[PDB]
DNA sequence: AAGTACTTGAGCTT
DNA sequence: AAGCTCAAGTACTTAAGCCTGGTCA
RNA sequence: GACCAGG
């Protein structure tokens, strides 16, 4: 539902939320760019560079 | 599109909400003050500023120089008269005999004699925030009138 | 305002001398003349300029002397040196040698309206010039950022004139060479 | 402080940027709380128009202090203004 | 809150200077067309 | 604003300073003793956090001091008090500092007294703003020696304020650089200069906890207590050395020590319903932490006095005490206690002083994504329908316009030109969307006409009678509207357009030219549109800031407006010789270009 | 005593807009408020005022509404009263409740029949039941007696 | 709020002086106390 | 990350 | 001895505006 | 108020 992965050890995960991404299906397109997409980590987000 | 002519407005400092569900208002602030505070519009800029979005009319004890010390008075008399706000902090308690005039009563049943130094001043509602939250911080800033 | 011939926005047509000799007719006519000479003192502060204009010191800039408010009569240096030295570099419009001259032209005459619209285009009191400043950084900070040795760009001027640190990345020097080496 | 003498005046004669907005902008609304119209109307219903119609003919009441920023003013009328 | 604490330890009156602070207490601003009074 | 009220302070300083121990008690309404919030009838409990004299607690109770409705009563202060007091948690390092320089045994200054009493000559002397005057009386080179170094800083002052009587900005530069020559000195030394002992060293934690271990026994040869001691220890240190701390402060009653801190009224502090969960708020809350510590306090205190038998009384007491100091402390830092405190809430930057007093939401302000419209003019605007008949503003009634606001009222709220509702000059505002046409036709008839029912309804006090009846009518052909699009950067970002009205569309409508100034792209970008509502606002934008009045950006001379795309490359094909025109086409062309009437003059 | 005083005060008079022309009439709008009712200030109420004018010094213009603003000096009459002032009244209505008394015509004095002294007796006539003589313990008659004499409580008391 | 004085003759000479300067309920009462004052 | 000013301890000179 | 400028080292706040949606405990 | 979105 949220994506807070709550473990005692994050089992080398840096970011420990934000895993789970809702699917609007609002256009086709979208639907596949959600199966097919990854992402980095908000981590390296955070950084200006 | 969104318009705001009149609506719900901020249960703290009385400025309309952020919405756009609520008819909440546009924010104006903090770059576009300083865009007329170029144009040289000081009456623009207090107009939106303080004008449309917060005002008030608040008290204040000229002599103490409090805005928290404002008390508006309760059973002067029958209907008489309209109640005329005075100030606690200025004001000394009601052992010993003086006149009816400058006396009145507190809501618990406790009469005062002093702070008649009330004035009625314009003051954004955000400011009586502040007072409130200073105090609280048990730091309270002394305003002064002429 | 550092002599400030205004605040910018209407301080650019000084230097477009030729376009006010050109037709001359309008521009008198927009500075409104016979209700502006009324008021304001003209002879006093216009003398004074050739005296600030000696070369020697122990005289003023005109400015300091006598505000240009009031007295229309003082333009910074560089303003009188421009009209001079254009009335005598480009003489061509300007006619002249002096009776010809007195039909439709005079160098005072025309001299007297740059000095008027000096007059005219000062800083208008009141304008708040710090946050036009503050404009004057912002935007072009907004502008370009992508370059096309040392740093230029926001992260340069973000040391000159917002942190003033010491030990910049690449403070240099350069050193004219002389005849003798 | 000094309410500075009419003999001598340093301001500046020039009705400003400003002056002219706020003059103008303040006897507009006098004029719209049912005001003495100094000047035959053309009809005009602008409780604004009318205020540029009367400083046009430099017949306006308020004079307005210029602040020097010691703390002391002069007081010139609108039509004293260039 | 640092400016505040140690302009609140000494207690330091301002008359008010800048529009910021002209603007908190609603008052019109010093700079611009409020730099003047208009009397009648 | 409105046009009548007149209030006649003006406002020139404000005084920021410490509070006391008898003006908190004056001010003080009510005292908060009880934590329990609500009780079973779920009526406000009577003296607790949420007490009736505090706060008119809505659905319409009245506030019990002042017996009137919500809608006008101001809130009134509470006090809470406590006999522990713990020192005030923001001034805790300047405050750690001073203890530094506290000599315990001896009560005056680590520093030498002839030293302190330059830096109170130095003050002195400021005082009246004398820069290099200051910077003269140390022109003296030489307890008794010591005593008459400080008579010749005396004598240096004397002749100085004598010769000088016969805030502003480089006062404070000064003023600032004896503070930190104060701290220079002051925390440099160790053992009393005056009393030549070394009084016990100090050592604090950032939770606010502070002690450190006594004397050492050579330093004899020569932790954590209570908060009594410590203020008893600093009036000592103020009363003794009242001069130099006068300066830099006469009154030292509880600079550093909060004995009744304050609960502001519950207007301030609101039990928001967010669907069904109700949570008092965090400070409510916290409130209730430091008032149950405050009775435990109380309770451990009895048991003390009633009586390592001491070792455990004195443990349990120093428990509950450095208890309620951290949760003091968690009140006024929630840097400290590891919810929101109040310093926390005011410094956090994304709270107050920068987004609700220098940029508030406003009212009579509009929005709308923009398309674009060269027939209209450079200065006017388009207005949608939705925005004409939705955003009002006032216009006093005179002689001349009483037609067109006859007219106004008979259309309404609901169909352009009307006008919105009409406020009556007491102070009320009665509307038109309710009511129908045959009642706006009576109302308007009676629109100039003295109707409050005396000279002198309200009270004494007679000038309500003068003003004019406000019809609040929609914008129309000739008023001046800003707009706006953030990132505003340079002033040309915000410009005041004439209003034009259009049937119909759903969008605002500009002019290509002032596109460059607030570099849109008109894609499906979208500008804030403004209505000042008084008039002197409008009028001083109208003519300081009228779009045309804006045609330099300030940064250089250059013109930022002009035509674009089209019209340049369409003028490079119109001005080229190659084109010639018949009459017809150069009749149409011309008038096309001109559009007289619509812009009138000719 | 005495209790009549004259008061020279200042008041910051509003002058409304459409009577910029002239401040005088526009002082009068105001200043025939006040008359016969309460300012706080100066502890009495507004018997008169005359000797109206502004201090010259260019009224000013409340800096963001159209009416402007001035100085005004005038002199008030306002009745005093202090404790232990003695004052007297014309009777008009009496009963075995309180006496009723005017004074100057103007202020009201109705003193109830506690601070009245048992001593003084109430005497019925049959022609008016309510209306009736209010003796003393002397045998005096107070209504052709109708100028009364009593000390301020605050109301009055003729007890001793 | 400067307080002077006021005597028995300088009441008469105020009223006379008021009803003088502005020119009705107050009025009549005023007329009232003087003819009950005087005579 | 960037960087700031802040504060404490260890080595050298009278 | 110990006074006193010198050194790295420990605590410590900012990082554009807006605006609109959604889900959430 | 917090995490994904979006102009
Ligand atoms: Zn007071
Ligand atoms: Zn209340
Ligand atoms: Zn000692």
């Amino acid at each position: 539902s949220t994506g807070n992965l709550v473990s005692n050890t994050g089992l080398d995960l840096q970011q420990a939320t934000g895993y789970t991404v809702v699917a609007e299906k609002l256009n086709f397109y979208r639907f596949l760019s959600h199966f097919r997409m990854v992402h980095r980590g908000a981590f390296f987000a955070e950084l200006k560079t | 599109f969104q318009v705001r002519t009149t609506g719900p407005i901020h249960n703290l400092t009385r400025q309309p909400v952020k919405g756009r569900k609520r008819a909440g208002g546009i924010r104006f602030g903090e770059m576009e003050r300083d865009a007329v505070i170029g144009h040289g519009t000081s009456f623009l800029m207090q107009d939106r500023l303080m004008n449309c979005s917060d005002y008030a009319q608040s008290w204040v004890c000229r002599d103490c120089g409090s805005i928290i010390s404002i008390m508006s008075t309760i059973s002067m008399n029958g209907v008489g008269s309209a109640s005329e706000v005075r100030c606690r902090s200025c004001a000394k308690p009601a052992l010993g005999l003086e006149d009816t005039s400058d006396i009145w009563q507190d809501g618990s049943g406790k009469k005062f004699v002093g702070g008649t130094n009330t004035t009625l001043i314009a003051l954004p509602s955000v400011f009586n925030y502040l007072t409130a939250e200073l105090t609280a911080m048990n730091i309270k800033m002394m305003l002064e009138v002429k | 305002y550092g002599e400030d011939s205004l605040d910018v926005t209407k301080q650019k047509h000084l230097t477009q001398f030729e376009f006010s000799a050109k037709n001359y007719k309008s521009l008198i006519q927009k500075y409104k003349v016979k209700s502006v000479l009324s008021a304001v003192d003209s002879e006093t502060a216009s003398s004074y300029a050739k005296k600030a204009l000696k070369k020697p010191y122990k005289y003023d800039p005109v400015l300091d002397k006598y505000p240009p408010s009031r007295y229309l009569g003082s333009v910074s240096e560089k303003f009188q040196r421009a009209v001079d030295e254009y009335t005598q570099k480009n003489p061509d419009k300007l006619i002249a040698e002096s009776k010809l001259d007195d039909s439709l032209l005079n160098e005072s005459k025309f001299k007297a309206l740059m000095q008027l619209r000096y007059q005219q285009s000062l800083v208008d009191p009141g304008e708040s010039v710090g946050v036009l400043a503050s404009q004057s950084i912002g935007e072009p900070s907004t502008q370009m950022t992508l370059n096309t040795n040392v740093t230029l760009g926001i992260p340069r001027l973000r040391e000159i004139i917002m942190t003033a640190s010491a030990n910049i990345q690449t403070p240099t020097m350069t050193l004219r060479l002389n005849d003798g080496v | 402080g000094k309410a500075v003498a009419k003999e001598d005046r340093t301001t500046t004669p020039y009705m400003t940027k400003y002056e002219r907005a706020r003059i103008l902008g303040t006897r507009a609304l006098q004029i719209s709380m049912n005001a003495p119209v100094l000047v035959d109307l053309e009809g005009e219903t602008d409780p604004l128009q009318i205020a540029m119609k009367e400083l046009a003919q430099k017949k306006i009441p308020l004079l307005v202090r210029r602040y020097l920023p010691d703390g002391s003013y002069e007081d010139w009328s609108v039509a004293e203004l260039i | 809150c640092h400016f505040l604490t140690e302009a609140a330890l000494r207690g330091d009156v301002d008359d008010l200077s800048n529009p910021s602070s002209r603007l908190v207490v609603g008052r019109v601003g010093n700079f611009g067309t409020g730099s003047f009074d208009i009397f009648t | 604003m409105n046009i009548a009220q007149p209030v006649s302070s003006e406002i020139k300083s404000v005084k920021f300073g410490i509070y006391d121990v008898d003006d908190v008690e004056k001010i003080s309404v009510k005292q908060i003793v009880n934590p329990v919030l609500l009780d079973n009838l779920n009526h406000p409990t009577n003296g607790g956090l949420y007490d009736l004299a505090l706060g008119p607690y809505l659905k319409n109770s009245v506030c019990a001091t002042c017996h009137l409705d919500e809608r006008y009563c101001p809130g009134h202060f509470g006090h809470i008090v406590l006999p522990i007091p713990a020192y005030h948690p923001l001034f805790f390092s300047q405050m750690y500092n001073l203890l530094r320089s506290t000599c315990l045994y001896c009560h005056h200054f680590k520093l030498s007294k002839v030293k302190v009493h330059l830096f109170f000559c130095r003050l002195k002397l400021l005082d009246y703003g004398l820069l290099n005057e200051s910077e003269m009386v140390e022109n003296v080179s030489l307890a008794k020696d010591a005593a008459t170094l400080m008579r010749i800083r005396d004598e240096f002052v004397a002749k100085s304020i004598a010769d000088s009587r016969q805030l502003t900005t480089l006062l404070l530069h000064e003023r600032k650089k004896v503070v930190r020559a104060f701290y220079h000195a002051i925390s440099s030394r160790k053992q009393c200069d005056n009393c030549q002992s070394f009084s016990p060293n100090f050592r604090k934690e950032g939770f606010a906890k502070i002690f450190e271990i006594p004397l050492s026994g050579k330093n004899l040869q020569f932790k954590y207590m209570t908060s009594t001691e410590v203020r008893n220890h600093l009036r000592r240190l103020f009363v003794k050395e009242n001069v130099v701390l006068s300066r830099l402060y006469p009154a030292s009653a509880d600079m550093f020590f909060l004995q009744n801190i304050a609960v502001p009224p519950t207007r301030f502090r609101p039990a928001s319903k967010m669907g069904d969960e109700v949570h008092e708020n965090i400070q409510n809350e916290l409130l209730t932490r430091i008032l149950q510590s405050s009775i435990q306090i109380a309770s451990l205190s009895k048991d003390s006095t009633v009586e390592e038998r001491r070792s455990r009384a004195f443990e349990l007491l120093i428990n509950a005490f450095v208890q309620l100091q951290h949760d003091v402390n968690s009140l006024i830092d929630s840097n400290r206690n590891p919810p929101p405190g109040i310093k926390q809430i005011l410094e956090k930057k994304e709270g107050l002083f920068r987004k609700h007093m220098m940029g508030k939401r406003v009212n009579y302000a509009a929005r709308s994504v923009i398309s674009p419209d060269p027939n209209i003019e450079t200065n006017e605007i388009g207005v949608p329908p939705v925005f004409a008949t939705k955003l009002t503003y006032p216009e006093p009634v005179t002689l001349y316009n009483f037609n067109e606001m006859r007219n106004a009222v008979i259309n309404g709220p609901h169909k352009w030109p009307g006008a919105s509702h009409i406020q009556n000059e007491d102070g009320t505002l009665i509307s038109l969307m309710p009511l129908t046409i045959e009642q706006r036709t009576a109302l308007a008839n009676q629109l100039l006409t003295p109707q409050s029912n005396l000279i002198s309804s309200p009270y004494s006090y007679s000038r309500l009678i003068n003003t004019n009846k406000k019809v609040y009518r929609h914008v129309r052909n000739g008023d001046m509207l800003i707009l706006n699009r953030q990132p505003t950067l340079h002033k040309p970002s915000m410009m005041a357009h004439k209003a034009r009205i259009l049937p119909g569309e759903k969008t605002i409508r500009m002019h290509y030219a002032n596109c460059n100034s607030y570099n849109a792209d008109f894609d499906g970008d979208e500008m804030n549109m403004h209505f000042p509502q008084s008039t002197n606002a409008r009028s001083e934008a109208q003519f300081i800031a009228n779009t045309d009045s804006q045609y330099l950006v300030p940064t250089s001379g250059d013109p930022l407006r002009g035509l674009i795309q089209d019209h340049v490359v369409m003028g490079v094909w119109l001005t080229c010789k190659d084109t010639f025109y018949t009459r017809d086409e150069y009749q149409q062309l011309l008038f096309q270009a001109l559009k007289p009437d619509e812009t009138g003059m000719y | 005593d005495l209790s009549l005083y004259k008061q020279t005060v200042d008041l910051y008079l509003s002058i409304a807009p459409g009577h910029s022309r002239d401040p005088l009439n526009a002082i009068q709008e105001h200043m025939d408020s006040m008359i016969l009712s309460k300012l706080p200030r100066i502890n009495g109420i507004v018997l008169a005022y005359d000797n109206i004018r502004f201090l010259e010094k260019s009224a000013k213009v409340m800096y963001d509404s159209p009416f402007s603003f001035i100085w005004v000096r005038v002199d008030v009459l306002v009745f005093s009263p202090k404790k232990g002032d003695c004052l007297e009244g014309k009777i008009n209505l009496v009963s075995p409740s309180h006496i009723g008394l005017l004074i100057l015509g103007i202020f009201n004095a109705s003193i109830p029949r506690k601070s009245i002294p048992k001593d003084w007796i109430f005497i019925e006539p049959d022609t008016t039941e309510e209306q009736g003589r209010w003796k003393t313990n002397d045998g005096n008659i107070l209504e052709p007696g109708k100028d009364l004499e009593f000390v301020v409580d605050g109301q009055g008391t003729l007890a001793n | 709020r400067k307080s002077e004085k006021l005597d028995k003759d300088a009441s008469s000479k105020f009223l006379n002086r008021y009803i003088q300067t502005i020119e009705e309920s107050v009025l009549s009462q005023l007329n009232r106390v003087l003819m009950y004052l005087k005579g």
